[PDB]
């Protein structure tokens, strides 16, 4: 089949911005390619058709060029409605093939998370299990690393992760650790920790308790 | 009666171009008229015959015009795992062309078109094309609804239905008051002949150059069929328009098909949904009955009547002896929904061979009485086989059974003089309605000029 | 105008069959080809097949050859997606699609059916609250919801008066249970001097529960 | 008594003749005043008038050959006669009229061409295989009706062009039954394969090489195929004295004139021969195929029999292409054409089974008028053909011209022929109007008011200028 690289996997602009994407095929695809978008929990909408054809109804700020294995998608202008998903299909052979996808996200300057820590509820614990959450909210960029240190050490078994698209007001991004043990083992120890790694400091914020102390 | 046969104006193309094969009035943005004319045999870049349309200015003179440009290169897409191919050699571009608002449409019937998939195809045939101009913004567009891609192999197992491969489109055209294109495509259905319909608006929106393969929305194609009597008969051979059913809000459709039901030829009124309204049988086998169709009214009552065209029929003399000399029939539509009758009137040629009926163009009013009158062709007729072209005018009974005024083709033999027709339309802006003849034998257009009636 | 409307959402156990439908609105199916998408976070877009309901002729990618199965009725101008031996993978969004113009263009597109394969059994969920430990000027709470199946759940605070300054993050599917949590901050002043509650609804098996959030 | 030649008072001898066939003149001098010099010979032999002095032309016919019908039409160097008498003297006095006779006879051992023209398209494949042994069987069959048989064979299938002909793929323009499991000839528009030959052996041996071909449209091209057979004289090989028979034999719809522009093809047929050295017709992708109306012209003027061989499916269309163009004959033809033998014997019966008068060249002033007699001496008023004969059959017409006043042109001649014959009837017209007095007349008479008359024929005529 026909292999479509698309790139970037996203990027962070403002409005007003010229951007461009750029999606590479295995081979020559001779203009027989579409382009496509996907706004935020919505179905898709046809953009290009034919490597620079637009589809009717799509404003002409959008505009597609290239040939043999080499297409771009540009956007002079950038609206605050084409922040969205975006990719390239070709179909010039049998099966039609799909770029990787690329996501136009809003810059903004960074931010530091706000990190919190929550033990285990009186509720849960009656009944058998243990659940650590951390919260990381309103932080930027979106790159960020989460870990969990039960006394000190390193635990990756049992964590469950969950993250935010940007936010509508700010255009920050959250995120939500869950550390799941059993109430045996959750009193086997006595510290629980999850460090914050992010663009905006060398050293990771730490946020941590003790069981049975408060 | 009134055409001026003495100070004619000519126009002229290549030598071998075939100008003059079809021809028609062109009115620009601001009303002013010029002559289309097509030559289905100009040569192309290649060295090679793929017709041509030319653009010709209106002057007393007359002498050269210049050409309307179009896409004469083969096309090839590979796009679906298959390869889509166009072939423009010997297509007869300008085989025929028609005039609507500033859009001039020409038609290449015998384009040919292919599609490639591994080892297995389409079959190369003729799917025919129309190309249409906008000549003052320079606006291109094509129109192919016969092209399809599927492969040889399914249409033999469904027993080749709905085969449009050969369909020829473009062969014959007109246009509706409204802005509806309808093509003939007389090898429609393996030979049975089809129609294909779509307005110019959605076909200059729909077309991008490169696809081939495009979907016009708004199009509406007439229907395959399993009766015999419609086999080979070339529904489409010619087309016009006209208002045939008392409802001035639809648009009739009139089909010529001069081999229906084993060479008898016949004639069909439809709707704009291919739903038969009238159907008038030839005469006689193999007189090509439904060659030429022509709408217009006649006599004065303001309901069209209907001209048709059997240039190959055969009169019957002295001593149970036939004379090939054609025959036109005159239709006069009844008033209110009631089928149209026996012909009101037989016109008949007089010289063997002349093939009068062979093109019927009405004229207007040409002697400006009130009544409608037109011109049949006999482009090998007259006392010398040269052609003739022979006006009849209307009355309140339908038409004079006598010409009013016979015109001598000013060609050397073989010219075809009158083989295309167009009149109706004012060119010199003097009042009177005048009258453009192909002689595409000659490769030339002569212009007659309507005078006041002496 | 031209509009693709497809089924429902479907919710089917593994092993079972499927048939989505694809109901064309403003135009006639026969037109054009009619494809199917198949859509993954992680996966991506992948092609499933096509078919012209003038003729019912179909090609498929050879990956969904055996699961997907395409046929058209232009009696009730719908085009149909049946997917046989389910499984976990097969959960996935669903589109059909049709060109614009081009013959083999993919320009106009359903809203999209969403597949979801699970044994699981109607669960209702455990909602935990979520109290800080024994400072700051900004205090943030939270609550856990916990162990539901099927989706979705409607989450407030205060039965929806505190909106602003809330985040309440995708569900994640937990041992085919779904795990959903929610925060929410405001000064310290507002907490415990005000009362702050998680309003929690499951409408499958019909559970509203309300956890008010207590200091430890 | 008086008479309408009396009565009219007539001026001249010519004016007295024109009168009725019935007046005479008296061109003596000793005639009294009174005494009317134009009235019945009768009634001037009784006034005493010179016999000699007596102009009173009579209407007779004779003839000037006169050859015998004959038994056979075996041998000779063509000296057959079917018609008899070839030629007679008719003579005609003005408003009068004479009568005549003609015979004519179908007549017994008469040479035959057959010129076999086949349909080759792929569904004549079966057809091929029957009809190895044609020239044999049917040499045995003619041999009991003619002892000068000559039979050829060509083939058509129809024009070699888009759409009609498979382009795509190459391969399919060297070998149309490509995408089949066979292999078939290249199309081919008309091919000539055997002239006119009594060696009816090379008709089997031509044929058993034969092979058909595939075209992608049911009508043929075998109108095309029947103008070259029929116009291309010396190349097909007709005889000058011998019946023509072209067997026209299908399974298929034909293409008829205006066809052709489906293939961009507009040129009319020009029903000349084009049809050179290679055998094949040379027009076929150029010129269209050619009318009902141009066939009539061509097979009349070279006296060719068209006999329509068709299989049932196309009986019908067949036999209403038969009734535009006269002296056709059809025949139902098997699907494999295993009965064609008998049906060409039947057509030969049926063709040589009727007379048919025509006459050419006839003047305006002359009218004919014919009784008929068939069978054993019918007599059939008002009819100029006979039907139902057999071969050895002898009919005959009674004919009478009747001449309209006097023509001024005084010597004519015109042809009775029956159609398909050789052999015909000249007439030879002369119209008796002058008197013989008049060659001996005296311009400027010194008896005619003082030589400004002529005194012709026993009277005083005015001269020129008056
Ligand atoms: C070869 O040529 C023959 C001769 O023309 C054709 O046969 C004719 O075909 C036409 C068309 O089908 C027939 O027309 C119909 O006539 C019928 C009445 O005819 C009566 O009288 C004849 C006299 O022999 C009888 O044989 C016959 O049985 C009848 O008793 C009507 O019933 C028809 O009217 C209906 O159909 C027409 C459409 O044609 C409608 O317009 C009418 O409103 C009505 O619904 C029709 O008029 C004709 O009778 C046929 N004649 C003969 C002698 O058979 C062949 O078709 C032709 N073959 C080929 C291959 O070309
Ligand atoms: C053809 O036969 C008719 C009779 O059927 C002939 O007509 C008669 O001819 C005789 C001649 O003796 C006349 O006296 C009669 O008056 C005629 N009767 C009619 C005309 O009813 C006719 O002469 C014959 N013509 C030829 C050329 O033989
Ligand atoms: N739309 C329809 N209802 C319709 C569909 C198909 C046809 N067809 C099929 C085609 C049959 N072949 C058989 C092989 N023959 C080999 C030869 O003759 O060389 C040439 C002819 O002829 C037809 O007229 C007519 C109508
Ligand atoms: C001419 O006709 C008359 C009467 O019909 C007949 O007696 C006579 O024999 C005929 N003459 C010839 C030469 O046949
Ligand atoms: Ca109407
Ligand atoms: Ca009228
Ligand atoms: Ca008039
Ligand atoms: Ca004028
Ligand atoms: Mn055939
Ligand atoms: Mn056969
Ligand atoms: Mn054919």
């Amino acid at each position: 089949d026909i292999l479509m690289t698309q790139s970037p996997s996203s990027m962070s602009v403002s409005l007003g911005d010229t951007v461009s994407i750029t999606c590479h095929a295995s081979q020559g695809i001779s203009s027989n390619i579409g382009w496509l978008q996907q706004k935020p929990g919505k179905s898709f909408m046809g953009l290009i058709y034919y490597g620079t054809n637009l589809v009717d109804g799509v404003p002409s700020r959008f505009s597609g060029s290239g040939s043999g294995a080499d297409y771009s998608l540009t956007i002079s202008s950038l609206d605050s409605e084409d922040f969205a998903d975006y990719y390239c299909v070709q179909y010039a052979q049998l099966p039609y093939t799909f770029g990787g996808g690329t996501k136009l996200e809003i810059k903004r300057a960074d931010a530091a998370p706000t990190v919190s820590i929550f033990p285990p509820s009186s509720e849960q614990l009656t009944s058998g299990g243990a659940s650590v959450v951390c919260f990381l909210n309103n932080f930027y960029p979106k790159d960020i690393n989460v870990k969990w240190k039960i006394d000190g050490s390193e635990r990756q078994n049992g964590v469950l992760n969950s993250w935010t698209d940007q936010d509508s007001k700010d255009s920050t991004y959250s995120m939500s650790s869950t550390l799941t043990l059993t109430k045996d083992e959750y009193e086997r120890h006595n510290s629980y920790t999850c460090e914050a790694t992010h663009k905006t400091s060398t050293s990771p914020i730490v946020k941590s308790f003790n069981r049975n102390e408060c | 009666l009134n055409l001026d046969p003495v100070q004619l104006t000519f126009y002229a193309g290549p030598n071998g171009s075939q100008f003059g094969f079809s021809l028609d009035f062109h009115k620009d943005s601001h009303g002013r008229v010029a002559i289309v004319v097509g030559a289905p045999r100009t040569l192309g870049p290649s060295q090679e015959e793929t017709g041509g349309v030319f653009l010709c200015p209106w002057r007393a003179e007359g002498g050269q015009c210049p050409s309307l440009l179009f896409d004469l290169r083969d096309e090839t897409r590979n796009v679906g795992s298959q390869t889509l191919q166009t072939f423009k050699a010997r297509q007869g571009l300008g085989a025929s062309v028609v005039s609507w608002s500033d859009v001039i449409v020409a038609c290449a019937p015998w384009q040919h078109w292919n599609v490639l998939e591994k080892t297995e195809e389409a079959e190369k045939t003729p799917v025919g094309s129309c190309f249409l101009a906008q000549p003052e913004s320079g606006r291109r567009a094509e129109y192919s609804p016969c092209r399809g891609n599927t492969l040889s192999r399914i249409y033999v197992e469904n027993d080749f239905s709905w085969d449009k491969r050969y369909c020829e489109a473009g062969f014959s055209s007109v246009v509706t008051q409204a802005g509806e294109l309808v093509l003939g495509a007389p090898g429609g259905y393996y030979f049975l002949g089809l129609l294909a319909q779509a307005p110019v608006a959605d076909i200059f929106s729909s077309y991008r150059p490169g696809i081939l393969l495009w979907h016009v929305s708004s199009q509406s194609l007439s229907f395959d069929s399993s009766n015999p009597e419609y086999f080979d008969g070339y529904w489409g051979y010619s087309v016009a328009v006209g208002e045939f059913d008392g409802d001035l809000n639809t648009t009739e459709y009139v089909v010529g098909a001069p081999t229906w039901s084993w060479t008898l030829g016949a004639v069909e009124i439809l709707d704009s949904y291919y739903q038969r309204l009238h159907r008038l049988r030839g005469e006689q086998m193999a007189s090509y009955f439904g060659h030429s169709v022509a709408v217009t009214d006649v006599n004065g009552d303001g309901r069209h009547d209907l001209l048709v065209g059997a240039p190959l029929y055969m009169e019957s003399r002295a001593d149970r002896k036939l004379a090939e000399v054609g025959r036109v029939y005159l239709f006069l539509q009844p008033r209110g929904p009631h089928a149209l009758g026996a012909p009101s009137l037989l016109l008949t040629g007089t010289q063997l061979y002349g093939r009068f009926g062979s093109a019927i163009a009405p004229l207007g009013d040409l002697d400006r009485d009130g009544y409608n009158d037109i011109a049949v062709a006999a482009p090998y007729g007259g006392p010398s086989g040269r052609g003739q072209v022979l006006v009849f005018l209307g009355q309140s009974e339908g038409l004079r059974s006598r010409p009013s005024q016979v015109l001598d083709s000013p060609f050397p033999t073989g010219s075809a003089f009158g083989f295309s027709l167009r009149g109706a339309v004012d060119i010199d802006d003097n009042g009177y309605p005048d009258l453009i003849v192909g002689a595409y034998g000659a490769n030339q257009v002569a212009v007659y000029r309507a005078q006041p009636v002496v | 105008e031209v509009q693709l409307q497809q089924s429902g959402a479907e919710l089917v156990k593994p092993g079972a069959s499927v048939k989505l439908s694809c109901t064309a609105s403003g135009f006639n199916i026969k037109d054009t080809y009619v494809h199917w998408v198949k859509q993954r976070p992680e996966q991506g877009l992948e092609w499933i097949g096509r078919i012209d309901p003038a003729n019912g002729y179909t090609k498929y990618d050879p990956k969904f050859q055996g699961k997907a199965t395409i046929t058209a009725d232009t009696s009730s101008n719908t085009a149909y997606l049946q997917l046989s031996s389910l499984t976990s993978e097969d959960t996935a969004v669903y589109y059909c699609v049709r060109p614009l113009y081009d013959y083999y263009a993919m320009d106009y597109w359903g809203q999209g059916t969403s597949v979801t394969v699970s044994s699981a059994k109607t669960t209702a969920p455990s909602v935990y609250p979520l109290a800080p430990v024994c400072t700051g000027s900004s205090v943030t709470l939270g609550c856990l919801v916990k162990g539901y199946f099927p989706e979705p759940v409607t989450l407030t605070w205060n039965s929806g008066s505190l909106s602003s300054g809330v985040h309440t993050f995708p569900a994640v599917l937990q041992s085919d249970l779904y795990t959903l949590s929610s925060s929410v901050t405001v000064t310290s002043s507002t907490w415990p001097s005000q009362s702050i509650t998680c309003n929690v609804a499951h409408p499958a098996s019909s559970t509203k529960v309300d956890k008010k959030i207590e200091p430890r | 008594g008086p008479n309408i030649c009396t009565t009219r008072g007539v001026s001249s001898c010519q004016q007295c003749l024109a009168v009725s066939p019935m007046c005479a003149w008296c061109s003596d001098e000793a005639l009294p005043l009174g005494s009317p010099r134009c009235d019945l010979k009768e009634n001037l032999l009784k006034d005493n008038c010179a016999p000699e002095s007596i102009e009173f032309p009579v209407s007779e016919a004779r003839v000037l050959e006169d050859r015998p019908l004959s038994d056979k039409g075996s041998g000779d160097s063509s000296q057959v006669t079917q018609v008899s008498p070839q030629r007679i003297a008719l003579r005609l006095r003005p408003d009068d009229s004479k009568n005549f006779s003609i015979q004519v006879r179908q007549v017994e051992d008469y040479p035959v061409d057959i010129y076999y023209l086949m349909d080759l398209s792929y569904s004549m494949k079966d057809d091929l295989w029957s009809i190895q042994n044609l020239g044999t069987k049917l040499a045995t069959q003619m041999r009991k009706l003619t002892s000068n048989l000559r039979i050829g064979f060509g083939a058509f299938v129809d024009k070699p062009v888009s759409p009609y002909m498979y382009i795509s793929p190459p391969e399919a323009l060297e070998n149309p039954c490509y995408d089949m499991k066979t292999t078939c000839l290249p199309m081919f528009g008309y091919k000539h394969v055997l002239t006119l030959t009594d060696q009816v052996t090379r008709f089997n041996e031509e044929v058993k090489k034969q092979s058909v071909s595939r075209n992608r449209d049911a009508p043929e091209g075998g109108f095309d195929a029947i103008m070259q057979a029929t116009v291309c004289d010396e190349k097909i090989g007709w005889r000058n004295d011998a019946s023509h028979l072209l067997v026209f034999t299908t399974d298929a719809k034909t293409h008829i004139a205006l066809d052709g522009r489906l293939a961009g093809i507009v040129q009319p047929n020009d029903g000349q021969c084009h049809v050179g050295s290679d055998n094949h017709y040379s027009a076929s992708t150029t010129m269209d195929y050619p009318s009902l109306g141009l066939m009539t012209e061509k097979l009349s003027q070279k006296n060719i029999n068209l006999i329509f061989a068709v299989t049932e499916n196309v009986v019908n269309l067949y036999q209403n292409y038969s009734e535009l163009i006269p002296g056709t004959t059809v025949g139902v033809l098997s699907m494999d054409s295993s009965n064609v033998l008998q049906l060409i014997v039947d057509a030969y019966g049926k063709i040589r089974s009727k007379v048919e008068l025509e006459v050419r060249d006839l003047p305006e002033e002359l009218s004919l008028s014919f009784n008929a007699t068939c069978l054993n001496n019918e007599v059939i008023p008002g009819l100029k053909s006979c039907m139902g004969l057999k071969i050895g059959d002898t009919v005959s017409f009674s004919i009478e011209a009747k001449v309209r006043g006097c023509p001024q042109e005084k010597e004519k001649s015109f042809t009775i022929k029956p159609v398909g014959f050789k052999d015909s009837l000249i007439v030879q017209v002369t119209f008796d109007c002058d008197c013989a007095c008049q060659a001996q007349a005296e311009p400027n008479s010194h008896r005619c008011n003082n030589g400004n008359g002529t005194f012709e024929c026993g009277v005083c005529r005015c001269g020129p200028g008056w």
